């Protein structure tokens, strides 16, 4: 429950910025400058948080903060 | 005068709809895959775009797609009239991409070699027998130990040394899976399994490498236009015999990518361009050196920016 609040919380704490400063619409690639591996490290935090599985093909496609949310909602639904 | 080098990605950099943006901007991209499709006997472009990935992850179909993709970027670079690179280097399959771009092997001939290479590797290790694991955030000794502790009379070894704090292991599936848990226990940041069909660069590939040694004797090998640094030795070979023996030894010996990037840095190279899909080798560059810039040329936007600087 409350995915957006937690997805906002995790990505804010990951990038060392306030919640207010983080933007869900913005592009993770160089809006916040997180590379391939940092995204793989984030993916593991999402697995641990929600209790869902993610693979390289899946987590590599996350460009926005909302793209991470939409994955989690579909995984918990299915 | 500044200097730049081109680096070609290996296996795992392929994804669905790669070069879709660049194909609209340049007709030569689809012409390269069309030439490769005549060799293969199926529409390689249609497989890449439409999918499904599960077919694209099959090593004998994976590698021709990466070769046709990587060469298509080089052809666009050479068509526009870009600056000539000082050095070349290629990870895993990238040697074949670099050797084709360097003028050592013919493109259509390389597609047969690269397809066949995938089949020979698959005959050695069947599907589901082996797997590969990227281990992040741990030193090389601790990873090297962890494989020996959990081997239990089965082949496990660290094979790709991509960067400091990133090593790939390969071997028998359960032995790699049991080894990956031991590395996470030792304090590895993550043990991520790759979606790769065959465990490359390990002792299981030597049966396939012995067959590959006889293949390369049939194939013609020209003189390289650009210097190509191999994975296995971190050395530039001019003669045909030395390049053939390097490609055989590549198949069952580790990739020394950290040393390859450092060797490129020693020859006055200030920037690396990833000539291929994704951005895998770009992310490694800063971890290896930190002061060496890099960028991935996989679409039109990146093509122009990269071309404009150099």
């Amino acid at each position: 429950n409350h995915p957006e609040v937690k997805i906002k919380t995790i990505l804010s704490l990951f990038l060392n910025i306030n919640i207010d400063d983080f933007n869900m619409d913005a592009n993770l690639a160089d809006a916040y400058d997180m590379d391939s591996t940092e995204l793989a490290d984030l993916a593991k935090e999402i697995e641990k948080e929600f209790g869902i599985s993610v693979t390289k093909s899946q987590f590599s496609h996350w460009e926005t903060g909302r793209a991470v949310l939409d994955f989690v909602s579909s995984s918990l639904n299915d | 005068m500044s200097e730049f080098a081109m680096v070609f990605p290996g296996q795992g950099s392929q994804d669905l709809g790669m070069l879709a943006d660049l194909a609209t901007a340049f007709p030569v991209v689809e012409q390269t895959f069309a030439e490769a499709s005549d060799v293969l006997g199926y529409d390689l472009w249609a497989l890449v775009q439409q999918g499904p990935e599960e077919e694209l992850n099959k090593t004998w179909q994976t590698q021709p797609a990466l070769l046709a993709a990587s060469v298509a970027i080089w052809r666009v670079w050479q068509e526009k009239g870009g600056k000539a690179p000082s050095l070349m280097a290629g990870h895993s399959l990238g040697e074949y991409s670099a050797l084709v771009c360097a003028g050592v092997i013919d493109f259509k001939q390389a597609i047969r070699l690269v397809e066949l290479r995938g089949k020979l590797m698959q005959e050695a290790v069947p599907e589901g027998t082996g797997a590969m694991y990227v281990i992040i955030g741990l030193d090389n000794e601790s990873i090297d130990r962890a494989c020996k502790e959990v081997a239990q009379g089965q082949i496990v070894s660290p094979v790709n040394f991509n960067s400091p704090g990133q090593v790939v292991i390969a071997g028998e599936k359960e032995a790699v899976e049991r080894a990956g848990d031991a590395c996470k226990a030792a304090g590895a940041k993550r043990a991520l399994p790759l979606a790769v069909s065959v465990p490359s660069h390990c002792a299981l590939m030597k049966p396939a490498a012995d067959k590959l040694a006889v293949v390369l004797e049939g194939i013609e090998f020209g003189y390289p236009q650009f210097p190509v640094v191999n994975n296995v030795d971190v050395k530039i070979e001019q003669s045909a015999e030395a390049i053939r023996h390097a490609l055989v030894r590549q198949l069952y010996n580790p990739v020394r990518w950290t040393e390859t990037v450092e060797f490129i840095t020693e020859q006055g190279v200030g920037q690396l361009l990833e000539i291929g899909p994704g951005r895998v080798l770009t992310g490694l560059t800063k971890r290896i050196v930190n002061t060496l810039s890099a960028a991935a040329v996989n679409d039109t936007a990146s093509l122009i920016t990269a071309l404009e600087n150099n």
